[PDB]
């Protein structure tokens, strides 16, 4: 409510962002051949901050935009136990033809800005358990009503094996969470493109506690 | 001649402040961790000119995942703790010298304190004090720098320029070498 030092902090935000964008960049545009990078989990790693600069930048400069255009029991949501089932002849497919290319995935989990998170790299070739891709990040929304929403978006990187780019992670699948998402495990995605390797599917535990 | 030297140490210990006095002059007040960041500077020592290529990487662990990608074709390294912070000169020999050995394996390595301005600072000493710490002594340093088998041990201040030009040409004569 404080609009001079919410703007400042948010307009602060946005630049370092940018500079994280033009940065991860860089990095990427040195990746020139193999030595250099190119193919590398590194290679990777950078498409990976460049994809969450840009959608950190994007909330930042929604949320100043809004700012410049100017009773209910609370508690914690947590989520834990994501998995992303996919396709079984895309599974074989990593089995028999394991040099074609490497797939990564990545989770972002968003409440607004203040709240985005995305997880650490996930790869076919070794975070995948039986026929879905695991991931270790634990998402905790913390003191809101009954209103929340958490959103989800999946996107996966295939790495076939200024000057500011955009990431080559493509956005494969969406969900939003809300109070009638408590207690259950499975959930239909959304947006999910044509011929995607994914299940449909995103498993996870969510759960409220004051 | 070209020489490509990197620049590695814990986060905000202050490797980009010293390469941009060192390139342009400027004294960058604001923080601003770094993902991954090309200089280049120009300098002649003994009577040679060379074009130094400066690689900055992250100390900081949300951006640490790429370092290696600035490590391929170096000629000299710059190896950074803070005079401040005995906590990044302990690990030196812990991460920072097996990490650049690793990828460096013959590539000669220059020890600097950085922050020299801080060794004198009231503010300093009390947080220090509170940790048990005491700021870094060049003695402690000068040791560390032969424990690791370092090309040479160097101070500076940044914020002062105190010594800037010294360690960028101790790093350009063991690049030549
Ligand atoms: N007093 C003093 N402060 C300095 C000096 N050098 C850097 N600083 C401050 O220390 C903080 C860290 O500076 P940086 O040069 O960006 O540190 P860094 O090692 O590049 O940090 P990372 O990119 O995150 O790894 C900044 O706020 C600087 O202003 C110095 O020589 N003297
Ligand atoms: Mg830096």
């Amino acid at each position: 409510v404080n609009i001079k030092q919410k703007m400042q902090e948010l307009n602060n935000e946005i630049n370092m962002q940018q500079t994280v964008i033009y940065q991860a960049s860089q990095a990427l545009n040195c990746c020139v051949d193999e030595e250099h990078g190119k193919g590398s989990l590194e290679e990777a790693e950078a498409e990976r901050l460049l994809l969450i600069a840009t959608g950190k930048r994007t909330l930042l400069i929604d949320e100043l935009n809004k700012l410049k255009n100017e009773m209910p029991s609370k508690g914690s949501v947590t989520l834990s136990e994501i998995r992303l089932p996919l396709k079984a002849d895309f599974v074989c497919s990593t089995v028999q033809k394991p040099d074609a290319a490497n797939y990564y995935y990545l989770i972002i989990l968003k409440a607004g800005a203040e709240n985005m998170v995305a997880t650490p790299l996930a790869s076919t070739s070794n975070s995948l358990n039986g026929d879905a891709l695991t991931f270790t990040t634990t998402f905790t929304l913390q003191d809101v009503s009954n209103d929340f929403e958490i959103n989800i978006e999946v996107y996966s990187l295939v790495q076939k094996k200024s000057a500011v780019r955009t990431s080559n992670f493509a956005l494969v699948g969406s969900y939003t969470l809300s109070l009638s998402s408590v207690g259950n495990t499975k959930f239909v995605l959304d947006k999910v493109p044509f011929l995607s390797s994914l299940e449909g599917h995103i498993y996870l535990k969510i759960k409220c506690q004051v | 001649i070209r020489k490509k030297l990197v620049i590695v140490g814990d986060g905000a210990c202050g490797k980009t402040c010293l390469l941009i006095v060192n390139s342009k002059d400027q004294f960058p007040e604001v923080y601003v961790p770094t993902v991954f960041e090309n200089y280049v500077a120009d300098i002649e020592v003994d009577g040679k000119q060379v074009e130094l290529a400066l690689w900055d990487t992250a100390g900081l662990e949300d951006y640490d995942r790429l370092r290696p990608l600035s490590y391929p074709d170096t000629d000299v390294i710059l190896m950074c703790f803070s005079i401040d912070s005995p906590d990044s000169l302990e690990n030196i020999p812990e991460k920072w010298t097996p990490e650049v050995k690793h990828f460096c394996p013959n590539v000669p390595i220059i020890l600097v304190g950085n922050k020299k301005d801080l060794r004198n600072d009231e503010h300093t000493r009390r947080e220090l004090a509170k940790m048990k710490q005491e700021p870094v002594k060049p003695e402690e340093g000068r040791d560390m720098a032969n424990r690791i088998g370092a090309f040479g041990y160097m101070e500076c201040s940044a914020k002062t320029k105190d010594g800037v030009r010294e360690v960028f040409e101790m790093a350009t004569r063991a690049a030549l070498q």
